[PDB]
């Protein structure tokens, strides 16, 4: 199993919408069927916080400016007025078929 | 100087107990329709019956200790076991049943009588499965700890009843074999047990409809000018005490919901029928009695319960003590559904020897039936799409005694059908069969030629 | 008339009609609960015919042998008996001795046999 | 909020076994999963292994298999973890940290009066609170 | 001329064979389908010896009673029946008054049998 | 002054109904055979019947209302159904197949006639899943909307019939209780109904081989010196007619596959068959008729056809009208193996009123049948090792005209095997069953002595 | 003696007893074992006496018959088979020539019945 | 000169073969644990045997081929298919056993007779599951390569001998119909076959006990003097031998276990028991015989060997030669418990014509069984809830001499059961059926006048 993630960097101004996909060699519907995706914002020198699980769900106290959507292979992340706070690392990762493996991950930073 | 001579075919005969057979009429077979009781394979019986008068003779006629009902109580279980024997056995209901009450039209009464369940269930292949719904009385589920679960799972699983054989009751007729024969008692006065001065000898008996019921029978035989009370000892309580009226009181039961039918396909080749929604609001059960016609049947009954108690006691009639709801409250199954109704509003009463408001009694229905009052067996009767009305007569009733408290001044009476036999010694208790002995002996002046 | 019509009647008024209860003596649930039946009436139908037939009554509905009757069995009149007295009330008189009475006949009926080949013989 | 720690930062030689502690507050393994991961700078996460609350299925990536064990006390007072075969490109922070799972049916094959032929399976759906974690360099 | 040999043949020749025809009355699919023949057999033999038997011809193939003929069922000479006619023809021609002489013959043997009962009553 | 005399043991009989046992003979009952017909409770039979000659006597006949054909169909049912008791049922093949088509060594014709399955099935242990497969022909699996199933799924599932027992037909005698007679007609001209001036009684018929065909009798008795018709009415258009040849048409039957019966191992103690690998190519299944001797057989049918129907007229022979496959196709089993042959190259001809090709049939192969027109039970014949060849007699064969719009211009024969009782009423058409009435009446010049 | 009881006894001493044999002709698994085989005695016994009943002697333990004893059978001193043999040795003896007699008794019932018309016939 | 004359009824006889029926004592009534051997439809037995002695008469029989007792061994098989028709068919413990050894309390020579195993199984909700164990003995599990199965799952599924009805012999009566007798040789020789002085008719025969048994006779039926040697062809070495002890010799066979029955819930209404744990220590089944008797008892048994075989050879006792548990061990059930005793210890010894320890017998008890050496039927016997222990006579014995090497010095015997219904021929050999001819001619001078 192979799991990659594109673009590797994207500049975004303050204020604008981005747009992040992960996806894996694996079909999301190879055998069972289902998402099973989790975002994670990986904060530089803290801990990850999960934001939104399986695109499909919002968890408690997360703002509701993030929303996930898509079908198939192939899904995006959307947010509204993207903040430096954001900046970071982003990595997806699948449930779907054992053994379970991070993604190799991208980094986005302010224009400057 | 006399001589022994043997005469062959005098009329002799002596108390015997034999295996009758069967003998049923043509309407029934010919309708080519399936029956419980079948009596397809049953003989026809004969264009008409010889009823013989005999004169000058008088038989010792018992019914309390006849044979004719013990096997005839066996014989009616072997049927109605023998038709469950091909249908299909429910036992891929016996799951988590996932259940909530229903409120869509609900009558004050009627709030949790049935619940509303859905669960797994399979389906002709292996691999598949399909989730269905159904509405389930309340009598029939058991909560597990919400998820319920059938009553019947964890003592034995239930064979469905066929959807093409009816319950229907039909007269039978039990003829004797070659070499007995059938005494009948024409006496107007016979009180069970004694000397009977008016006797016949008949081919075959009557048609008796197969009826089961308790605390009251239904569709049976009347009497003559007065009612008669039939009883093994009348001091002794633990004996049942029978009643036949001389003439019926028509009681009318319904059920006014408009269940619908529907058939859930389980396994290859088999089917269970459930119950999908009810048409229009639901009512509860119940049975209409007049009350000017009630009042003078237990005026009647009064009257002769007086010879052998007196003159003076006060007699009074209480509801049934407690129990299981099979022998509590009276059971019938006309219509080809099973209702349990609580005859309370019928023996409250005081008697102490000095308008049509139509009576209405509250029923609960079931389908987890167990009706030989056996323990391992169980039937499920498939629902009945669309409103069903059922009239019937009333030609008998059951009671009990309570006791005494060394005072006669009042005696209470109790409605009870403990013993599933006593419905059928209401029809046979006329009836006797006897063994033909032909060879006899008297003396005589006859010498042997040589 | 019929099945045991004059069961009440008098002896010997009963007996001037023995041949109509004579021809009354033959003629799954319900598969083995017949069959059965059936046998029973064919097999009770032979025990009757075959002790009737070794006393030399075989084909008689009134026969009478040479044995004598036993006063102490009952001892009246004949007036008492034939057309005043009813069958069924008669055979519980001599219910007692029925089995004794019978091994008579049997016996009886062998010395003719018997006698007759020698006689027979003799000729 | 619940409250976690997690064993003190230790430094070992190459090729050598080492021993980690981890507890939870409140008994919380009983209805919770537990993952380990690891993270290194400049590079994305890494997951190591997991146990399911039930305890009865176990696994690892192919990788790892036959190097790596897991072993839990009587109770569930305490977890213990064995390492093998450290790298001076292993490098990386651990962390304590609990799991959620989604458990359906597969496959099934109705057996016909006994029990039925079932093929469970185990998809991870969410990663739970994490720990402030554990750090551990390989040197020499 | 075996079993029913002489079935189309003179009515008097027929008469001939009786014992051929009288010998062959009697002698889990096929488990309770050929036991349930064996029962009708024995009791269908049965019913003639008894009906045969109450009319004073228990054990003779051939027998004569008292009971004279009457004119209205045929009136043609013997000779015209014998010597020419067929048993079978015979049965389908006096088919309609067959129970009424056997019901005859049933009070013949008990007028014969009380007379024969009182014949040596003095003696 | 004629008196009446009776008589005891006359040869008079009276047309009757029983129940004719079984008998057959012991020369094959040592081998052990275990014929779905169980011979065995059969009573041996005499070495040679005992042909009776019964002269100057006329028996009227009636082979539609002859009640020994419907008894026989009766037996031959009861027969089949008990033998499949003890077979194991193939309830756990209901199961989601994954097949495709097979093109390893396929001709053009028969281009998707059979499938290669895969299904997934548990073994001994039941919770391990074991994967197998089989070949499948194409009328015994049905799609869902890739994925097939098989067609008996939705209406029962089926027993296979176990490889011990075997479907050859074999000859068994009917013969009566005692005191009951069986008449054989050996009038030559004897059409369907009428005076029998040649009759004669025997212990019992003959053997007759219980064959089930369709449009085509085979194995059965030959009527000599005349090809014969019979027919109840013949203006009737809706009435079967039946014609029996006199020389018989050879017919032979193979089926090219060499298939290799491969065993499964389901639950315990029980094993399914599959078909296992093709070796060598795989060719359709054909029957082959000599056209010399057939076309000279329908002349001669022909000749006689026009007797009932005037001798100008035009007579025409088209294939089945069509629909069920059973019943529009020549139907039979040799081996074992059940064919299902098209027989629109025989019946495909007209005549005017005035090179050994060896005509091909083709035929396909069913694996699950009912062969009774019953719904609710359904067999699995499993699948045979190696080549099979099978040769017979076309000994008869049945038609059913068609429409009759004109007056009198010409006549349209087409086969039907609508009724299944027509295979065996051609070969008890000879015989009756009577009663025999010992006792009769006749005057005399006779006296008793006293 | 009991049933049997005589077995071993002469010819002479046996004839004592023929009665007590003849009333014993007649008298889920076990319930088939039970029917089969009442189903059988009733109708072995029933052959003998309808084998036994058209030679003349059916109602007669002893019966004697026209038909001339052929001395092919034998031929040896009446002495010498009755007060000093068995029954169970005299059936070995005549084995094999017990169903040639049994068809020379039919003829001679089926002639004597005959003659008895014509007895009365002259008168 | 000599006129022939029909007797009927006279006292004659010939051999032949009937279906007797059954007949035992009512005081099984009053037991009323519905007894395997159901005596519920055996007629009632008389209330004392009426044995006829007939005087000057001599019989031949022989007990080899006397059909009594093929007729019983049929029965017996028949009895107990009929019991095991309406219990627990235990199909659902086909599944995968993870066993472990029991080391609790353990006697080194019961180092692995019997494991610990778990297994997964449905409650009475079919969704619902539930994990149990019970101990099984080592010669009902096999391992797969800890997988472990049951013997019998790749055989046939084992029906639950329902744990009501008993094993228990009682006697019973095997009589004949009317028209048949029984004769009894009373004659104190009478080994096999010959003529035996004294023969006496009886009713019918005795109680005999359906014990079954191999290489051992227990509570039959003992010699009234001296010890007999039974068999076709003494000379053959592949015949068996049938002895019978003059006195009997106690056997006390115990099972010191504590074995406590749990009741496991499968399916609705079912129960499946098994051996829950074990109380106390655990030893080895064993089985005590005293050496002081049997020495003295086979001394007995040597000197009648003798005499076929000339008074100065050698003879000498030993062991199964080979063969599995069956047929190598002396099997029995003692009060529904399955015993297997090696019984190895007993011939063992060497005479060449010239205290009270107890000897021990170690044994082995089997949960699954056959017991009528047929494939495809198997029975679970559940366990018995405490000690058990039961005493026995040992009456007979079966030896079967065996080798050859052209000389007579010593000769061998071993045990031998291959024939199991060696075991009623003992008690049989005594009885021989027979049909009585009552019509008989014989010429004398009388002449029928008319
Ligand atoms: C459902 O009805 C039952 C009465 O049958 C009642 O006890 C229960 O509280 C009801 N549940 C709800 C949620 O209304
Ligand atoms: C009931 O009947 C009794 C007697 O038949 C009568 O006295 C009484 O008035 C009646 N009561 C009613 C309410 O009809
Ligand atoms: C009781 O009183 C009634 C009057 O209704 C009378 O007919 C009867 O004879 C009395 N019985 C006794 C025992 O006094
Ligand atoms: C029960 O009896 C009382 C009188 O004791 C009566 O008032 C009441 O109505 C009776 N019960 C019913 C349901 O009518
Ligand atoms: C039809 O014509 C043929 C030939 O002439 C003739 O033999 C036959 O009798 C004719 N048909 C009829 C019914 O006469």
């Amino acid at each position: 199993v192979v799991i990659t993630q594109s673009p590797l960097f994207l500049p975004v101004t303050p204020g604008e919408a981005a747009s992040l996909s992960c996806k894996c060699s694996h079909s999301l519907q190879h055998s069972t069927g289902a998402n099973y995706l989790a975002w994670y914002l990986q904060r530089p020198g803290q801990t990850p916080r999960l934001l939104i699980h399986l695109a499909t769900h919002r968890a408690s106290g997360v703002p509701d400016r993030f929303s996930g959507s898509g079908s198939g292979t192939d899904f995006t992340l959307k947010i509204s007025r993207v903040e430096s706070d954001d900046v970071g690392t982003y990595y997806c990762m699948q449930g779907l078929h054992s053994p379970w493996t991070f993604g190799q991950g991208t980094k986005v930073e302010i224009k400057r | 100087n006399l001589w022994v001579t043997v005469y062959y075919g005098v009329p002799v005969w002596k108390d015997a107990e034999t295996t009758l057979f069967c003998a049923s009429d043509a309407k029934a077979y010919e309708t080519e329709k399936h029956n419980v009781w079948a009596t397809h394979a049953c003989v026809p019986t004969d264009p008409n019956p010889q009823e013989i008068h005999l004169e000058n003779v008088t038989e010792e006629f018992n019914m309390w200790k006849n044979n004719m009902v013990e096997q005839m109580h066996t014989d009616i279980i072997s049927l109605w076991d023998q038709s469950l024997k091909p249908c299909v056995k429910l036992t891929p209901l016996c799951v988590t049943l996932q259940c909530t009450n229903v409120t869509n039209n609900i009558t004050d009464d009627m709030r949790g009588e049935l619940k509303n369940c859905s669960f797994n269930m399979t389906t002709e292949l292996r691999d598949k499965k399909q989730k269905v719904y159904s509405l389930f009385y309340r009598l029939d589920v058991v909560q597990i700890n919400k998820e319920y679960r059938l009553i019947n799972c964890n003592t034995s699983a239930c064979t469905q009843a066929c959807p093409k054989v009816s319950f229907e009751p039909i007269p039978i007729h039990y003829c004797a074999p070659a070499g007995f024969a059938i005494l009948k008692c024409k006496d107007k006065k016979f009180n069970g047990t004694g000397p009977c001065p008016s006797v016949s000898t008949v081919q075959c008996t009557h048609g008796i409809k197969p009826v089961v019921s308790t605390q009251l029978l239904l569709n049976g035989s009347l009497a003559e000018e007065e009612v008669m009370i039939r009883s093994e000892n009348i001091t002794n309580n633990a004996k049942n005490i029978l009643v036949q009226f001389n003439t019926p009181v028509q009681i009318n039961c319904t059920r006014p919901n408009n269940n619908t039918r529907k058939s859930i396909r389980i396994g290859p080749g088999q089917a269970f029928y459930a119950t999908g929604d009810i048409i229009g609001d639901i009512r509860q059960a119940h049975c209409n009695v007049s009350k000017a016609t009630w009042n003078e049947t237990l005026g009647k009954v009064v009257k002769q319960l007086r010879k052998h108690f007196g003159n003076n006691t006060i007699i009074r009639f209480a509801n049934s003590s407690g129990g299981d709801l099979e022998v509590t409250t009276h059971s019938f199954n006309c219509g080809g559904e099973f209702f349990y109704c609580n005859t309370s509003g019928l023996f409250n009463s005081t008697w102490i020897s000095n308008s049509n408001d139509s009576i209405t009694l509250p029923c609960r229905i079931k389908q987890i039936i167990n009706m030989w009052q056996r323990i391992g067996q169980c039937m499920y009767a498939p629902p009945i799409q669309g409103v069903i009305r059922c009239v019937s007569n009333i030609t008998g009733l059951i009671l009990t005694r309570d006791g005494g408290s060394t005072n006669s001044t009042t005696e209470t009476f109790r409605p009870g059908g403990g013993d599933m036999r006593d419905n059928w010694r209401s029809e046979l208790y006329k009836y006797k069969v006897v063994k033909i002995e032909p060879l006899g002996v008297a003396p005589t002046r006859c010498k042997r030629r040589v | 008339l019929g099945f045991l019509g004059a069961a009440g009647s008098t002896m010997g008024a009963a007996s001037m009609t023995l041949t109509v209860q004579a021809r009354n003596l033959l003629s799954t649930v319900w598969g083995i609960k017949q069959l059965q039946a059936r046998v029973l009436a064919v097999e009770r139908y032979l025990r009757d015919q075959q002790l009737l037939g070794i006393w030399g009554c075989s084909g008689k509905l009134i026969c009478c042998t040479n044995v004598p009757w036993n006063s102490s069995w009952s001892n009246r009149n004949l007036s008492e008996i034939w057309d005043n007295m009813t069958w069924l009330q008669w055979d519980k008189e001599i219910s007692n001795y029925t089995q004794i009475i019978y091994g008579l006949l049997e016996e009886s009926q062998n010395q003719q046999e018997k006698n007759e080949q020698d006689l027979l013989a003799l000729d | 909020q619940v409250q976690l720690v997690q064993s003190g930062a230790e430094v070992k030689k190459p090729g050598s076994s080492v021993k980690v502690s981890c507890k939870a507050s409140g008994n919380s393994f009983s209805n919770h999963d537990v993952h380990w991961v690891r993270q290194a700078t400049g590079q994305g996460l890494e997951w190591m292994g997991w146990m399911s609350h039930e305890g009865d299925k176990t696994g690892l990536a192919q990788k790892f298999q036959g190097r790596v064990t897991i072993t839990r006390d009587s109770g569930a007072s305490t977890v213990y973890m064995e390492l093998r075969g450290l790298t001076a490109d292993d490098t990386a922070i651990y962390y304590c940290l609990t799991g959620s799972k989604h458990r359906l049916r597969d496959y099934f094959l109705y057996n016909e009066y006994g029990p039925d032929y079932e093929e469970w399976g185990d998809y991870l759906a969410t990663l739970d609170v994490w720990g402030h974690g554990t750090a551990v360099t390989v040197s020499s």
